[PDB]
């Protein structure tokens, strides 16, 4: 090293600096606030009952925590479909809104919900925004809604002279008039009823029979963020170098006790320098210190280069019970590790020498080491 | 990195380094003028001793 | 540190770094001549003795009295009164606080040995 | 349902200076025994606060809204309650109700229609009851709402003795809101003006609402016939500053100096 | 200016010069600083002599 | 001010700025090296087609 340095094949008797001394990361953590406050999606999903198609029911879920992991995973379900983004990454994804829409409906006109498709419910009753980003659940709800005595409290628009945009309720039914043929008062020639009224058995044909669809739409960045999936943390390690996360504070060094008072609202710490240096756990209440990992420069302690070619290796400003860690294959800075475990290591104030053994009696000084220390090559 | 681009994001690198490197070039400086001025001070204790 | 100042623990920046040539380089030889000229001040002007001398225990110097300027053994070191003095009215985690790659190297002569010249110096020039 | 009476003879808003009040924590970090400089919209050292005394005496008009405002009542039987923030009050945008009377501290953002007197404080015949709340009457589009338990204050209307001091900062940005409070009993002597002291204001909650703002007006709590008791609330306003801070030992603020004032400062 | 359009390219080498220029002001700094030193020196051989 | 209008193909501006070169940068039409002032170009198909 030191040849390579001094740019010459030969050294003179001294000392020399050369490349530094840093240790690396053992391993990594995270840390979050517990996950509380979870979206009632539970409720509707439990709910008894969905309202018809052109009674579209529309629910508003904002300010909680929307587990999507559960979403996809309860037993019930026929489908599950995200045509905007990828189903996977929601527990990542934080939406300012959210909207859902819920009903039951024949199976058989389920994919009319998509839009750019046409169909009576998405005609006369709902349909969707073309560049709609959202998801779709389809499961089976002929089970406990429909019944053999005859179930036939469903209704859905069959007719209208009209196409409803996106997002658009409607609760009036009135005669419909087709033709030139006025008419009004109660049933008679060419006055058809805009309704019809469903009848849901599980003893119709197969695909026919009810689907319960929730659909969930979303803003995306135009307000202040409500709802998405938790942030899964680790748990925590003390007394190593690791790669610390306390909500966004992304760092490195060693986590000890702290012995310091907060309040109750502090969450940081700081010094006269302006870095973070204490923190406060968030799932827990106590407080931490952060210490920064130890480093320091290295140096070579060597005689003239023909009288010798042994040499002794000093680390600067390191406590010498961190240098075992240091004597390790492959997470130290340098890679000769065969001087790492050397001769009888001596302490001093300026780091521990490796390749010497301290004797006590006097001589001059040859190789200033430092404070009082002065090392020379005898017998 | 996370925000900007892999290609010029180089542009903001290089001004931090840049500005970095002229505050430590200047920090050296001061501390050359400052040294002398020291030794000069030392010589003359030396020659008062 | 050449580059921990800069980027540490920074990768790209550390290759793209590297490519200015050798400017560090020349920092670090800059700032071992001061260091090592700090050493060598001290060096000339506190060893211009050879033999370390030591006043005999007898203090009876013609009436002068030196007991404020001799060391005196009641304290560990052997310091004196206004050296005690001296060393209590100047005052700076400071010397560690700095914590960015910025070491703080220690001087090759300490306190002691310094106190020694010194009394070196005075039992000579009293004897 | 809301009836006017008025007819109240307008007195000149009187004037005051703000000793050193309006000072609160900047952002939540732990500094010990350090000075620290900042810039930040602040309300300045000896400023002239706009100071209502109302006791018979109604005075609440509608007041201007900028930069934030701080908010002071000086007071024993807490007689005023609630405050409405918005930026046309006519149900056209969305607007701030803040009402903490008995049940529950509650923040409703929503265009209500409102009325032009808010009134819930005369009340037959000897006592107070928060009847004819309906300051608003409409409930169109109320997107966001926030429910927590109520203050500290008392129980019913009186008057005599006042010792309790309430101060408020509200502060909007970046579509934000910050509401710093600070309660502070015991006041012994009240020249119906501020105390001369020192206390540094605390971080109580911020909210995510991020609509217009412009002007606001108070709220205190059948209407005709009364006189209630006496009281004193205060206004001031802030602008862009810069201070110097000096944390404790244990991480609190205890002084602040300001830059801009004399050549001393 | 061998591979690319001017009007881009010599903002390269306006940044090159200025570098050059740069090292050779941090150079001539440190010529005069050791001409300082000597000149102390050669005033104390001349007092010497 | 100095106005300069003709008709082209829409597949050879790129070679109308300045810097660069081309058949039509070298044999009918060029830019100086510092060029200040701009360019509006649109087609025109619908009518000199
Ligand atoms: C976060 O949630 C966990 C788990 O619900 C809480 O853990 C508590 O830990 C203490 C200390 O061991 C136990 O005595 C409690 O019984 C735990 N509570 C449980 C298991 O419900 C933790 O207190 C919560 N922290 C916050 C700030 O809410
Ligand atoms: C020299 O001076 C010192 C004081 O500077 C004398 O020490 C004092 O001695 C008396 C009695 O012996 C004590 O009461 C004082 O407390 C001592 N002073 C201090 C500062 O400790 C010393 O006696 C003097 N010696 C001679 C020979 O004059
Ligand atoms: C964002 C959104 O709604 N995208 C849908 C997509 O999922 C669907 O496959 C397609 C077919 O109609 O219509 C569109
Ligand atoms: C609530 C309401 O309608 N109040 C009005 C008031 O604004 C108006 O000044 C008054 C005219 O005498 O009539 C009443
Ligand atoms: C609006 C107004 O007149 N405010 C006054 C101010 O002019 C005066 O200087 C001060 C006395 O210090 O009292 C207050
Ligand atoms: C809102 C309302 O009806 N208020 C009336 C008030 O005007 C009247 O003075 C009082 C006694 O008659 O009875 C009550
Ligand atoms: C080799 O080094 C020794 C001292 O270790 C020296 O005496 C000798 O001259 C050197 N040989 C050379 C430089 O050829
Ligand atoms: C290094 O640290 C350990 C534990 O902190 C301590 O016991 C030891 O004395 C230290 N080494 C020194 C101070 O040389
Ligand atoms: C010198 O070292 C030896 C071996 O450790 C020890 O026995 C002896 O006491 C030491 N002498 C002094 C003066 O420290």
């Amino acid at each position: 090293e030191t040849k390579c340095t001094l740019k010459s094949f030969t050294v003179e008797k001294g000392i020399y600096q050369t490349s530094n001394f840093r240790v690396q990361p053992t391993e990594s953590i995270v840390r979050f606030p517990n996950i509380t406050n979870l979206c009632p999606f539970d409720e509707v999903f439990n709910a008894t009952r969905f309202a018809s198609v052109y009674a579209w029911n529309r629910k508003r879920i904002s300010n909680c925590v929307a587990d999507y992991s559960v979403l996809y995973n309860l037993a019930p379900f026929f489908t599950f479909k995200c045509y905007g983004v990828s189903p996977t990454k929601l527990n990542d994804l934080c939406f300012t809104n959210v909207y859902a829409d819920s009903f039951v409906i024949r199976g058989d006109e389920v994919r009319q919900i998509a839009p750019g498709q046409t169909g009576n419910i998405a005609d006369y009753n709902y349909k969707l925004p073309d560049d709609f980003t959202g998801c779709v659940i389809a499961w089976n709800s002929n089970k406990l809604d429909s019944k053999v005595s005859g179930n036939y409290n469903y209704l859905y628009r069959l007719f209208r002279k009209s196409n409803l945009k996106p997002f658009e309720r409607d609760i009036s039914t009135e005669i419909y008039q087709a033709g030139n043929k006025p008419c009004n008062g109660v049933a008679g020639f060419n006055c058809y009823f805009p309704l019809r009224s469903y009848s849901f058995r599980p003893t119709y044909g197969v695909g026919h029979q009810p689907y319960r669809v929730v659909v969930l739409s979303f803003e995306l960045l135009h307000a202040p963020a409500t709802v998405c999936g938790p942030k899964k943390s680790t748990n925590l390690v003390k007394n190593k170098c690791v790669n610390f996360n306390f909500n966004g504070l992304k760092g490195t060094g060693v986590l000890t006790e702290s012995n310091k008072k907060f309040l109750p609202f502090q969450q940081f710490g700081r010094d006269i320098a302006d870095t973070t240096d204490a923190v406060r756990d968030p799932q827990t209440l106590e407080i931490l210190d952060i210490t920064p990992c130890s480093f320091g420069g290295v140096s070579v302690i060597t005689p003239g280069t023909n009288t010798s070619n042994q040499v002794a290796v000093l680390y600067q400003g390191v406590n010498c019970t961190e240098v075992p860690v240091a004597i390790h294959a492959d997470q130290l800075t340098p890679t000769w590790r065969v001087y790492s475990t050397g001769s009888n290591v001596f302490q001093t104030r300026a780091g521990c020498l490796i390749g010497a053994e301290y004797v006590n009696n006097s001589y001059e000084c040859d190789i200033p080491i430092g404070a009082g220390i002065c090392a020379s090559y005898q017998t | 990195f996370s925000r900007l681009d892999k290609v010029e994001a180089e542009v903001q690198i290089d001004r931090l380094i840049t500005g970095r490197l002229q505050s430590l070039q200047t920090y050296v400086t001061q501390q050359l003028i400052r040294a002398a001025e020291i030794r000069a001070s030392a010589n003359l204790a030396a020659t008062k001793m | 540190d050449c580059t921990m100042y800069i980027c540490g623990d920074s990768t790209e920046c550390s290759n793209l770094l590297l490519q200015y040539g050798s400017f560090c380089t020349q920092l670090k030889r800059a700032l071992t001549g001061i260091a090592v000229e700090q050493d060598k001040n001290t060096q000339e002007v506190f060893a211009q003795v050879k033999q370390i001398y030591k006043t005999p225990p007898i203090k009876y110097f013609g009436g002068f009295n030196f007991s404020q300027i001799l060391p005196d053994p009641s304290k560990p070191s052997k310091r004196s009164f206004i050296e005690d003095l001296l060393f209590n009215k100047v005052t700076l985690l400071i010397c560690a606080q700095k914590f960015k790659g910025l070491t703080v190297l220690p001087p090759l002569l300490t306190d002691e040995m310094i106190a020694q010249y010194t009394s070196a110096l005075l039992a000579g020039t009293i004897t | 349902q809301c009836v006017n009476l008025t007819t109240r003879t307008q007195l000149p808003p009187a004037y005051t200076n703000s000793f050193t009040r309006g000072v609160y924590y900047p952002d939540k970090v732990f500094r010990s025994s350090v000075l620290h400089s900042t810039q930040d919209l602040f309300l300045p050292f000896f400023s002239n606060v706009t100071w209502f005394h109302v006791i018979k005496r109604f005075d609440n008009p509608v007041l201007p809204f900028n930069d934030g405002v701080y908010f002071a009542s000086i007071e024993k039987s807490n007689i005023i309650r609630g405050w409405i923030f918005g930026t046309t009050l006519d149900s056209k945008t969305q607007s701030l109700l803040i009402v903490n009377n008995a049940t529950n501290v509650v923040i409703k953002v929503c265009e209500f229609q409102f009325c032009n007197d808010p009134f819930l404080d005369h009340k037959n015949n000897k006592s107070w009851m928060e009847s004819e709340f309906r300051v608003y009457s409409s409930a169109n589009n109320c997107t966001f709402e926030y429910v927590s338990q109520p203050f500290l204050m008392d129980l019913e209307g009186k008057q005599g003795n006042f010792k309790n001091l309430r101060e408020f900062v509200f502060k909007n940005i970046d579509g934000y809101f910050k509401i710093y409070s600070k309660h502070t009993p015991i006041i012994v002597r009240e020249p119906e003006d501020l105390p001369q002291g020192f206390s540094a204001l605390e971080p109580l909650v911020d909210l995510p609402i991020g609509i217009n703002i412009t002007r606001f007006q108070t709220l205190l709590a059948s209407s005709s016939g009364w006189t209630a008791g006496a009281a004193a609330y205060y206004v001031g306003y802030l602008q862009p500053r810069t201070f110097l801070l000096k944390y404790n030992e244990n991480g609190t603020i205890t002084d602040a100096v300001d830059c801009a004032l004399d050549p001393l400062s």
